[PDB]
């Protein structure tokens, strides 16, 4: 399902500032990372991506492929998949905690700057 | 012998642009005879200073050109450039590499004119006002600035993705594009991470005259979002040094003329 900028700053409400992060950050990551596409699901290199955030299997969430995944999320990696968030941005809220902003490897090349493009101009 | 005006008369602005209908390249020929052999158009009332190259990075993407090419060549003339059209199409099965494509656009459209303007296009993408002229400005120019794809809005300042126009100059100063983004996404990212090193800046249509329309398709096989995109676009400004122009290397497997556009296979390569 791709969403867009505002349908994305209006789900993620819930995640904003935490470690940081604003949501035009999370924005501008976001359309880097999954094109805002829920159901975005990248091979990279024996581990797959999932979801708007593009959560690994191979630590964050157990898949049918890697089922010793420390699966430190405790989720199925097809629950990333569906148009429910918030399960989603929990994982995410633990990957920043345990990894930071840094798991997203569009953050310092592409939203260092320039980020008051990423509001969404909507209520 | 006049030169040609600073705006054409011909423009008719906003158009439709529809995929439903079915195209005949042969009508489509038919309905542009001015067009030579390997497409190449030069207008014969006045004299256009842009000499432009489009170039296509190219593979399995038939039923696309034909639309591209049923659409862009009464607009080109509408906009009377001295242009010829080259589809690059890469051979093989590896990555697809579409800057790499596009290096050797530039290489072999320079073989047959010398073009002073180069204009690299998508074979996916459908300008929907020819006020969006095709063509060189004094900076680079970024001209698919308003797909429906992203809303008819641009997804990023920073995007340089789809259409595009350098002059020869501003091409080579950059040591041309990078031959490493080998799999989708980055390249771009890149281009416009070299023009900004030197110096230049990118200029655009506003997003009404650069309203576009990309032919819908699926995520295409051996052109994956390449996972190193975002290491490689933070290297940029080392990396362009020995990347791009002056390490260039390919092989040519073919030349074919057709009487609407040119058409290159190359071998590339592979990611080493
Ligand atoms: O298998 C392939 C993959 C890509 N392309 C070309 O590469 C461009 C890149 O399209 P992409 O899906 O990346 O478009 P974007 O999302 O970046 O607008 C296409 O328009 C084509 O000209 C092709 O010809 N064959
Ligand atoms: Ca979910």
């Amino acid at each position: 399902t791709e969403l867009t900028k505002c349908k994305v700053s209006h789900a993620i409400k819930d995640i904003d500032g935490y470690q940081g992060i604003s949501l035009l950050e999370w924005a501008c990551v976001l359309f880097h990372t999954s094109g805002y596409d829920t159901q975005a699901v990248v091979n990279d290199n024996g581990s797959t991506e999932y979801g708007l955030f593009q959560i690994s299997d191979r630590f964050w969430c157990k898949s049918s492929e890697f089922p010793e995944s420390e699966n430190i999320c405790g989720i199925s990696c097809d629950k990333l998949l569906d148009d429910e968030l918030d399960d989603d941005i929990a994982c995410a809220k633990k990957i920043l905690a345990i990894k930071g902003i840094d798991y997203w490897k569009a953050y310092k090349p592409m939203c260092s700057e320039k980020l008051e493009q990423w509001r969404c101009e909507k209520p | 012998l006049t030169a040609c005006p600073e705006e054409s008369p011909l423009l008719v602005g906003p158009m439709l642009i529809e995929f439903n209908i079915p195209v005949d390249l042969k009508l489509v020929e038919q309905q542009n005879p001015k067009v030579k052999l390997g497409g190449r158009y030069t207008p014969m009332d006045c004299i256009s200073p842009h000499k432009v190259a489009i170039i296509i990075p190219f593979r399995n993407r038939q039923e696309h050109l034909k639309y591209w090419l049923y659409y862009l060549h009464p607009i080109l003339q509408r906009q009377q450039l001295d242009y010829g059209i080259y589809v690059i199409n890469q051979a093989g099965e590896s990555m697809f590499n579409r800057a790499k494509l596009l290096n050797v656009g530039f290489k072999e459209a320079l073989k047959d004119y010398d073009y002073n303007c180069f204009v690299f296009s998508d074979v996916d993408l459908i300008p929907m006002n020819d006020h969006n002229t095709y063509r060189c400005f004094s900076q680079p120019r970024h001209i698919s600035v308003a797909m429906d794809k992203f809303g008819f809005s641009l997804p990023y300042v920073q995007y340089f993705g789809g259409v595009s126009a350098l002059s020869k100059q501003q091409f080579l100063s950059i040591n041309g594009f990078p031959n490493n983004y080998w799999g989708w996404g980055g390249e771009d990212d890149d281009i416009y991470n070299r023009l900004a090193f030197r110096g230049m800046s990118v200029s655009r249509p506003n997003a009404v005259i650069g309203k576009c329309r990309m032919i819908r398709h699926s995520r295409d096989k051996k052109n994956e979002p390449n996972p190193q995109r975002f290491d490689r676009i933070a290297h940029t400004k080392e990396t362009m040094l020995s990347d791009g122009l002056n390490s260039l290397t390919y092989m040519v497997l073919e030349v074919q003329r057709y009487p609407l556009y040119t058409k290159i296979t190359v071998d590339i390569g592979t990611p080493s």
